């Protein structure tokens, strides 16, 4: 009954999806393909078909042709829609306006095709999850072009998209700054909630908790996969206290313009280090408000919070609960802003999580994601913003941009849109 | 998708043209005969980049072979894999250049052009999605400073949207192959500032160098160092052909590595580059890399880094390797030197990541680099010009040919122009 | 007790029939012979004879011998019956002139005389189903003698035609332009209605959804056999809302000189894209009102439908259809004309459509064709008119066709009725 | 059905027609002896095109081969596939043309055409359709072009409705192998452009070029040539023996590429042509056998077609290929050199499929053109005749045969006629 169309755009999102798809068949006993051996769980997520075959929900979306080609070679070849993997001829090059533009052009018309043919088939729609980077090139341009579609042909429905923020110190090309304003300043309008990860620091929690000091991007991946699955696991499997898609809008989003949730899991530990903790409700709680666990490199305790979302899972009793949130309330170093005295929102499911084989999370009995808008973001922003004017003082890259569709009085409109967007956290950190 | 047409120029870029196809073809498996005996199957995938598929399983390069004399693409075709070559590519012709930059540009070449872009173009036509084109060529002698910036711009007038990138031998500083070098230079540097988008600086001096510090190398020919140039032409053109964790356009490095328009010319490198009594001495892992591939002793063009700052860096690196070392280990040059690189851009890296090592390496990686202290070298060029040209040192054979005082005035002040631009974007801001 | 009598002039429509006997074979079980190995169904095409073989109920005739001789060579040698194929001495050379006025006339009363033959030996004559070519020489010419003598000799007897419309770009012939108008010219008021296919369209079918980079003339043949096989199904096999022949007419030709209708297949699907489809009766009755699956090159939405006649086959359940009729009628993309609230005819069949052996078509459970009467039909014809204009401004091969019995005057009448043809379409356009 | 009846004339025409035979003979099984024995039954189904029968399976060609001189056939008989002929057939005198178009039309051939028609006739009358006559000559001779002519008189007054089809020889810009040439040509032009509806033109020159430069053939003789002439002639008359997707019968040509009734002069081409060491190095798909088809360099007529515009073009397939690629392929053509097309003609190909190709090659193809730039010839042969004419260069050797200075006029001024009717029809409408 209920549903998710999942687009997953360029090569951080295309390699997330492997990662979620790979996560949401084990959930869901599928054997790699659309055959379940001799259920309304899986209706999600998965269509039916007569035969046998459950065939994924999802739009695999690439200009380049590297990526989704894996995946046609690769174990979920026989998986996918072979029309649902849509690949362009020439990459973004990273650059914003290639994927806005000039390839974006090409390939759009296409997509919005299939979410067109994927949205009637569902008995009720209940809103988009994207995945993108934010870097650039696809996950800059092309999410753009195509949220603003969805915007117009399906309005008032959730759109919420998964974003790799870039890092404050580590970064793997010179251009993000421009791409992730002139994403953010086309998104903003157009999204409901983006929730944001930073490879930086994933890579200090696989490192810190996790007992590897090899982090890859199938590493990374994997723990964002768990977080999607604990975000969606209220519509896939039943629980005490449910939380919809539609629901994080209203309760993490308190003014139009501010909707960029942060994340965290909390029982991120190793298989041997398990064996002397005890994991219990109130430590795995406790362990979300410390700044050493957070997926995004910003520290809760430089701002304020305005609002939290904790979706447990497992074997977890509301009374725990209700206690564990209650002393953090007590807490003066987490300090709430004074306009929102109800800040929590509270979703428990049945559910475990499930450990990919081969991976290295614990096979941990209990889980909490929490999703908090805080204002220590609009640090981040600034950080962003000041990297922007450096280069566009000396109008660093621009002719690269100019020459493919894109125009100069994109920089000022777009970079004036953030500095308006800076000021409304300072205005929403302060009362009276 | 995504194909590559390669075009040879002159002795020199015919001479490193047949390494780079030795190093291609063993990588994809391809034998001297155009079969393929390759053992993975990913090797095959995207063969289409560099060669157009025949009955019988026989791959034919999309290469284009021209100089002005018949000697040179002689020993190609006779020395290892010259058979594979299409002959119908091999457009040369009788009367060479005599290594002044009029006669194959003017003179010799213009007559020839017409005939190899008829090449071109039936190579060009025949691609699914058309990327660019690469020239293998010398900026110090005729064939390949004339005829070769000829062709490129015919090429970038008549496909103005690829990109168009040049692998250029540099004259050497302490050392001459020729006594017109600095008129050959002045002249092709006017045509390649205008009309490429990534020309790949790279001096015979700085190879020896490699081969006599690094490799302990005692009798270093000619093919030994075609290879360490058929290695960074490699690596530049991975993404393209093999998968890997994060790809990295031809393009992609362009918009990453040039700033502005005319500051696109690079110094590449490599690594590992070891000898081979110091092999079982190295650990061979991404920490020791990264730290030789910045070394200026590393570098195949003679510019010492330190001299400038660096504004753009790329570090494609092949085989499986760990993120989170790569991310670690560039932040750490990028703090530990950042006197070394320009501050009004936040980010001077850009890294890409490769599943598929070469042959015989589990790891490698290529350093390509655009610094502010390349001016040297232009510079250096521009002194020996102006010291010829100030008394007419050998202007009769240029003007002979067609070509006027004011053409070599122009190119001396383009040459100027780029030298001082270099030198604007190294400071800091305001 | 039904019965159709087959035509199938020219190569076009000779190579058509091959495709189309060798499905009615298939059908029906015979075995490429007059044999049923140890049933009112094949009676509607086939004749019965005491020895037990079955005589197909076709004239197979061409003015030139070889594609006629290489049927008496192949394996349907011993099908036909040796004078229904008949052979004329010379072809017509791309000429509407030879066709109809020099060569013709020593065929035609031959080819009439076993019409004759065929007509009086059925217990209830239905219709005529006539294959032919609109590029030009017999399919444009001999067509246009033969469907007069028709019109004569049997009168208010259906008379249905299949016709290859040339292609708006592609081209064989140099000289279609004159012998497409001078056939429609003869043809517009001995017709009933004309069912039109292009080369170029379904071309692009098989390569956009049938994965095929190679398709062959036979490949095209197969896929119009089937259509003739829809059309003809309720005939041949039981259903649960049958149509008649004699039914089309008033359904699909508002006025008299407007009986072109266009075509349209729906689940044209690769076998190994079929495993990820539903294909269910709303998404292939959308499919048809798509301009991506359209049979001839012409736009739906450049003008206004003003018939449509859809033909399901197999497992369809009747309140989907009217469920999926309505939900299209909603849809204000899809523009019927005002005159025409009453704009749909639905036809459903029991039987399955049967996959030929070494075809591509998936064996698919349900199948629709839509009968489309568009307004947007008449930019083809103006666009095949102003080829003519040019042509004929100079007088580029009229030497040709004025030699060989025609006259000039039969330029200037031809082009003059499809100005008023043309003329006519855009009436029917417009209301009030 | 559909008989085509060879007529041979003067020594190019025998030289090229025996060859001819022989190729024909090789597609249709036919040994030197006359017997059949071939493989696939499809090439004696409609043998009868080309070929009578006789006891014990003997295949006669329907061929008439005349010569003044008796030496050429001489030499045909001798040579291999000489005895398949039937000797009545062999219509020759003894005194020959001296290369003189009035010796060979008025005064020798005179006398001797009433015997040729006397064999053409009961060629023609043993038919059961005839469809048309085919002559191999050449119209810089004496023979062919004076005796061709008048054959061709003689026939189309015989036999008004039968397409007549000419496969001449044509004078060569570059140089000549007779002195009288235009004086020959241009007489010869005056009876084609009024009694004949297709005529192939063809010069040796071009086809030195296409030996030179695509076969790459260091020593080629005559005999390699006429292969080429043989190869189109053939194509043109593949759907009237073998079965085909979309047949083209000699008329269905005609129609199609005969807009006007005196602008039906054809150039003709051949594809595939390749050298013996390049043939490893090529596709050998629809793609690129329509990209030679329409080169200039692979047409074996002198005149470049890119001086002029194409009124029509054919293109006859052989060979198992997708129709799609053929159909796409034309189209793709059309509209990139929709500058070389004349614009009042909507389409500008016509396309013929057959199934089975020439023995040795998967695919071929052969292409027709019907261009404007033809009149490049004509008009070149008129300056060479004015030239000659306007001081009695040599009129005493054909006035004094019987010819008038009224005759020259006459025949200079047709020709002019048709290089203007050329150039009229290049311009757009209005
Ligand atoms: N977590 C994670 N991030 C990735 C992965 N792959 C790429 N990224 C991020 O993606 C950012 C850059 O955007 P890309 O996805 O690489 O580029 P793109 O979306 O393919 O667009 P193009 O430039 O046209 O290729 C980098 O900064 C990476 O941090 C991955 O596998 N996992
Ligand atoms: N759909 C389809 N069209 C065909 C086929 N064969 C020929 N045609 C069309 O027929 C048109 C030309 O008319 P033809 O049928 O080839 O000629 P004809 O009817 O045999 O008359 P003649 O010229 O005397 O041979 C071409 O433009 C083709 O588009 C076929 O097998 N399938
Ligand atoms: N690696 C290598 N470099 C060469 C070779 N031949 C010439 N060069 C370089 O080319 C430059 C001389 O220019 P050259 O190509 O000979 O003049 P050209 O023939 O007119 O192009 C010098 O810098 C040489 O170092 C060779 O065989 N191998
Ligand atoms: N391909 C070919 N061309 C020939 C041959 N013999 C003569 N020609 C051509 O015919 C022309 C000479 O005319 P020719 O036929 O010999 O005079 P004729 O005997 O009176 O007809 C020249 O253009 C020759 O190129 C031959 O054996 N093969
Ligand atoms: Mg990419
Ligand atoms: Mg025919």
């Amino acid at each position: 009954m209920r549903e998710c169309i999942s687009v997953h755009i360029g090569q951080a999102g295309v390699q997330m999806g492997n990662a979620c798809w790979e996560l949401y068949c084990l959930e869901h006993g599928i054997q790699q393909d659309g055959i379940i051996p001799d259920d309304s769980s899986f209706g999600t997520f998965f269509s039916e078909t007569g035969s046998g075959k459950h065939v994924p929900r999802a739009v695999f979306v690439d200009l380049e042709q590297t990526v989704i080609g894996e995946i046609r070679t690769g174990h979920y070849r026989s998986l996918f829609h072979p029309e649902q993997l849509i690949t362009g001829k020439e990459d973004a090059a990273n650059n914003y306006a290639r994927g806005h533009y000039t390839i974006g052009k090409e390939i759009v018309d296409s997509v919005l095709d299939r979410v067109r043919k994927m949205a009637d088939q569902c008995s009720g729609l209940q809103g988009f999850l994207i995945f993108h980077s934010f870097g650039g090139g696809t996950g800059s341009g092309f999410t753009s072009l195509l949220m603003e579609r969805l915007s117009v042909d399906y309005g008032k429905k959730s759109k919420l998209e998964f974003s790799v923020y870039p890092a404050p110190q580590i970064s793997t090309a010179v251009v993000e700054p421009y791409n992730s304003i002139l994403t953010t300043h086309t998104t903003l309008e157009h999204s409901d909630c983006a929730f944001m990860v930073d490879n930086e620091a994933i890579y200090d929690i696989c490192n810190r908790n996790l007992d590897i000091e090899r982090p890859t991007y199938t590493n990374l991946n994997r723990l964002i996969g768990q977080i999607v699955s604990s975000i969606t696991a209220s519509l896939r499997f039943d629980g005490a206290l449910n939380v919809d898609l539609t629901e994080f809008q209203t309760n993490l989003v308190p003014y139009p313009r501010i909707h960029f949730p942060l994340v965290t899991y909390s029982p991120i530990i190793s298989a041997e280090k398990a064996y002397h903790e005890q994991l219990s409700v109130p430590e795995i709680t406790n362990a979300c408000f410390e700044y050493s666990n957070q997926m995004v490199k910003c520290d809760p305790r430089r701002g304020k919070y305005m609002a939290c979302c904790l979706l447990y899972r497992g074997d977890v009793v509301p009374k725990d609960v209700n206690a564990a949130i209650a002393t953090i309330k007590t807490r003066k170093s987490i300090q709430f802003v004074d306009w929102c005295p109800t800040g929590f929102k509270v979703g428990i499911n049945y559910q475990p999580p499930t450990a990919v084989p081969g991976g290295d999370l614990a096979k941990v009995q209990r889980a909490v994601c929490m999703l908090s808008n805080t204002t220590a973001i609009a640090e981040a922003w600034a950080r962003l913003d000041h990297k922007f004017d450096l280069m566009y003082s000396k109008r660093a890259f621009v002719h690269w941009y100019v020459g493919e569709g894109m125009e100069e009085g994109e920089f000022s409109e777009a970079r004036e849109d953030m500095a308006a967007l800076e000021k409304d956290y300072e205005e929403v950190g302060t009362e009276s | 998708m995504r194909e590559i047409v390669h075009l040879q120029a002159g002795q020199c870029g015919n001479q490193i043209g047949a390494k780079f196809w030795e190093v291609i073809s063993d990588e994809h498996g391809i034998d001297p005969t155009g079969a393929y005996h390759g053992d993975s199957d990913l090797q095959l995938e995207r063969i289409n980049v560099y060669y157009n598929e025949a009955t019988g399983g026989k791959y034919v390069p999309r290469a284009v072979l021209v100089d002005l004399e018949p000697g040179t693409m002689d020993s190609v075709r006779s020395g290892p894999f010259g058979q594979i070559f299409r002959p119908d590519n091999f457009v040369f012709g009788q009367s060479g250049a005599g290594n002044n930059w009029a006669k194959g540009h003017y003179t010799e070449g213009a007559e020839l052009v017409d005939s190899v872009l008829d090449v071109v173009r039936k190579e060009a036509e025949s691609c699914d999605c058309l990327q660019g084109f690469q020239l293998t060529h010398s900026l110090g002698g005729g064939t390949g400073s004339g005829m070769g910036t000829l062709l490129i711009s015919k090429i970038r007038e008549e496909y103005p949207d690829r990109i168009m990138n040049t692998f250029s031998v540099v004259p050497s500083p302490k050392v001459s192959d020729t006594v017109v070098e600095p008129y050959n230079a002045t002249l092709s540097v006017h045509q390649l500032v205008e009309n490429t988008d990534e020309t790949y600086c790279i001096d015979n001096e700085a190879l020896y160098d490699i081969c006599f510090r690094t490799l302990k190398l005692t009798t270093p020919t000619y093919g030994d160092l075609n290879h360490l140039v058929s290695a960074t032409m490699s690596g530049v053109t991975t993404c393209l052909r093999f998968p890997g964790q994060l790809n990295a356009d031809l393009r992609k490095l362009a918009v990453n590595m040039v700033p502005f328009p005319r500051l696109h010319f690079f110094m590449p490198g490599f690594a590992p580059l070891t000898s081979r009594g110091s092999q079982q001495y190295r650990a061979l892992t991404v920490p020791e890399l990264t730290q030789q591939m910045f070394d200026a002793k590393n570098m195949m063009a003679a510019c010492d880094p330190r001299h400038g700052r660096y504004l753009t860096v790329a570090a494609i690196f092949r085989g499986r390797m760990s993120m989170k070392e790569v991310d670690e280990q560039m932040l750490n040059v990028q703090n530990k030197n950042s006197s070394y690189f320009v501050e009004w851009i936040p980010n001077n890296v850009k890294t890409a990541v490769c599943d598929i090592p070469p042959r015989g390496l589990k790891m490698s990686a290529t350093f390509i680099g655009n610094s502010t202290a390349i001016q040297e070298l232009f510079k250096r060029i521009s002194e020996q010009f102006t010291a010829m040209f100030r008394r007419k040192a050998f202007l009769h054979w240029y003007t002979g040919e067609g070509m006027d005082e004011m053409e070599f005035t122009e190119a001396e002040s383009n040459m100027n122009d780029l030298v001082s631009e270099y030198q604007q974007y190294q400071d800091a801001t305001a």
